């Protein structure tokens, strides 16, 4: 087990986002004491801060993360990729800090088809928001009230791929899946 | 404060491309909190959503426009733009740009003034003013003109009472026609004069037409 | 796409009354629905979001309810300003869609139209075209029927109507129908008639004239 600071805290105090310079420090990090931001500057680079663009392969470094005490904000993501592979092993989001003081998990306008958060089993506080992912299926299948642990939590799934359009293609929970829902089309992606 | 304003040519020819740009104030278009969208409203009809653009370059477009739409951003000037190619009459509409707060209300909260774009191949032409001769009613007919902007007053703008200027109609020739009528006492027909003042700026016309039996 | 249906498309109401606007959805939009207000010439203004939460600066008389496929916008007491078009909007699924619109018009007493007919001016007959205008002045309700008859022959496809907006003073409508013919076809026939039908009239009114008289 290893605890590491999040974006905006400690050595990342003025870091706007996980980027090519600071992603190395998250190696073997199983718990993040703070927030995680993934923004377009990450993959575009930033001249003023002398930050090179991020290699989408290095996002595998976060696979070891199993806990985040703050919130998770993903407003940018490589399009060649179909899901959030890096957060495969993320198990808990406590949301002691929250985006705008409300949201503990935000996915905004990604090319992903599935969330791919297999291990996520609790969201202690804060509201979930999944917005603008025009290819994202399987979202409404899961019962998010089972993950919530605080009263007042609500999910806001809007402007995403219509549930009917997802059904036509065949991108629905697998046969073996139970009513609990599914994170992806594969059985290993099932709750 | 947040303010959106549209700008771009109001007259496009069929099969050509329609270009509009929205200038934002009181905030930076480069932010993860805001979508930037275009909506249009054909005259006398409902609202149609075109698409939105996000600071990460992501976009979403309405399938109803069959891939004829693209949007871009220019964070330098704090603007985002709309291009629609292969336009026909069915693209005539008032185009609005609107913002959305992804983490607030979640829907269009701030709109622009809107701008009218007309898809027509017609060439600018000056209006012909005919008399509608006769409580009695009289008027003058403003026929065969383009583009739409036209005004009509009565006796240098001193009647007003009992005046009706109708919304112009699009004739099959591509030119607009319009009627303006007034109701007056029948006794004053033999004394008072009535002149309708038609003004068409695009063709720079100043007509002063007198109506009488 | 998720189609949003608003019924009825027009509500005749008096100041102080309670208005109830309905909105149906072809598929469930959960609670992700907003209501907008649009006055002529201006852009839509946000009233309600999440089906039930009023936006900042919206009087309390506006309120929303519903979930899934059936929603309702309720106005406790219409004020003079609240006479405009109201759109429901869903932001839960892309593509984003709006309702057809529900207009709120001012209700008033029935008022029969004052019918007039204007023959073509000799000036216009020199250019090879004849326009016959029929004016229905200051009436209510808007539903009016206008038939053109040339020598008892009912006309089709050669006329265009234009209606004004509900008057600010007496809240009445006006309508002008223009029959368009060529100088040749206008000189083939004698009697040109305009037959108006409106609930405020006992029997249909018919104004006419004989060519060259
Ligand atoms: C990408 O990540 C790197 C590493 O986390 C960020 O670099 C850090 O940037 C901040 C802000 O520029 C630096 O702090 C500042 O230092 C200057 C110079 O001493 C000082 O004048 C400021 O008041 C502030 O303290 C920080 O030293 C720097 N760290 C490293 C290791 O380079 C970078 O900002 C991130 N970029 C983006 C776009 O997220
Ligand atoms: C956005 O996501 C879609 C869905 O995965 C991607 O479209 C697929 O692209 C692959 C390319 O290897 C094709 O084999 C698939 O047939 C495509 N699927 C569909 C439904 O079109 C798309 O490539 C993504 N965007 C980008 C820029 O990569
Ligand atoms: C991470 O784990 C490797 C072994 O897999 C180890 O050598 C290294 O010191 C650990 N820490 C970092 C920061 O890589
Ligand atoms: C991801 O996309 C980039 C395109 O810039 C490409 O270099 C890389 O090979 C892609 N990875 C895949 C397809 O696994």
């Amino acid at each position: 087990k290893k605890v590491c600071n999040g974006i905006g805290i400690g050595e990342f105090k003025d870091s706007l986002s996980i980027n090519a310079t600071n992603i190395k420090h998250f190696k073997n990090c199983t718990s993040i004491s703070g927030d995680l931001h993934i923004l377009p500057v990450a993959f575009r680079g930033d001249s003023f801060t002398h930050t090179p663009p991020l290699d989408p392969q290095e996002l595998d470094i976060l696979k070891t993360v199993k806990e985040i005490t703050g919130f998770l904000l993903i407003q940018a993501w490589p399009e060649n990729r179909t899901d959030l592979h890096a957060f495969e092993n993320l198990e808990i989001i406590r949301g002691r800090t929250k985006q705008h003081g409300q949201f503990s998990l935000a996915v905004v306008s990604l090319n992903i088809t599935s969330l791919g958060l297999r291990s996520l089993k609790e969201i202690s506080d804060g509201d979930v928001i999944i917005s603008g992912n025009k290819n994202l299926c399987y979202a409404n299948t899961i019962n998010w009230k089972k993950l919530f642990g605080t009263s007042g939590q609500k999910t806001k799934i809007i402007r995403n791929r219509g549930e009917n359009s997802c059904k036509a293609t065949g991108q629905v929970c697998h046969a073996l899946c139970s009513p609990e829902g599914c994170w992806g089309p594969e059985p290993r992606d099932c709750v | 404060q947040v303010q959106l304003q549209e700008s771009g040519p109001g007259l496009v020819k069929p099969s050509q491309t329609l270009s509009l740009t929205c200038t934002v104030s009181g905030g930076s278009i480069s932010s993860g909190d805001y979508y930037w969208s275009w909506i249009r409203q054909p005259p006398g009809k409902g609202l149609e959503w075109i698409g939105y653009i996000y600071y990460s370059g992501s976009t979403d477009y309405n399938p109803s426009l069959k891939s004829r739409v693209t949007m871009s951003v220019d964070t330098s000037k704090n603007q985002f733009s709309l291009k629609v190619n292969s336009v026909t009459a069915a693209d005539t509409a008032v185009y609005y740009c609107a913002r959305v707060s992804i983490f607030g209300v979640g829907t269009f909260d701030y709109w622009g003034q809107g701008t009218l774009v007309t898809v027509s191949s017609a060439s600018t032409k000056g209006p012909s003013v005919f008399p509608l001769a006769p409580t009695a009613a009289l008027g003058c007919l403003v026929k065969d003109y383009f583009p739409e902007p036209v005004t009509v007053s009565w006796n240098s703008g001193a009647l007003t009472s009992g005046v009706h200027t109708f919304p112009a109609v699009l004739q099959s020739s591509g030119l607009y026609s319009l009627s303006s009528v007034v109701t007056v006492p029948s006794s004053s027909l033999g004394t008072q004069t009535y002149i309708c003042n038609v003004n068409h700026k695009p063709s720079n016309t100043k007509v002063d037409k007198k109506v009488e039996p | 796409e998720i189609v949003m249906t608003q019924s009825p498309a027009t509500l005749s109401l008096s100041p102080g009354e309670r208005a109830t606007l309905s909105c149906r959805a072809s598929q469930s939009v959960s609670s992700y629905l907003a209501w907008y207000q649009q006055k002529p010439g201006q852009a839509p203004r946000l009233l309600i979001y999440d089906a039930s939460n009023r936006a900042t600066g919206i009087p309390a008389r506006f309120s929303g309810s519903g979930s899934g496929t059936d929603f309702t916008l309720t106005i406790s007491s219409l004020e003079p300003e609240d006479f405009a078009v109201y759109y429901c909007h869903q932001y839960g699924s892309t593509p984003l869609t709006f309702g057809g619109g529900t207009k709120a018009e001012i209700k008033r007493t029935v008022a029969a139209p004052s019918v007039f007919i204007f023959p073509p001016s000799d000036e216009q007959l020199k250019s090879g075209t004849a326009s016959v205008v029929c004016l229905l002045n200051n009436f209510y309700p808007r539903e009016a029927k206008v038939q053109w008859k040339v020598d008892n022959a009912l006309q089709s496809g050669n006329s265009q109507e234009s209606v004004t907006e509900q008057d600010s003073k007496d809240s009445t409508y006006s309508l002008s129908s223009t029959l368009t013919l060529s100088k040749a076809d206008y000189e083939k026939h004698k009697v040109y008639a305009c037959e108006v039908t409106h609930q405020g009239l006992s029997s249909p009114v018919t104004k006419s004239f004989n060519r060259g008289a």
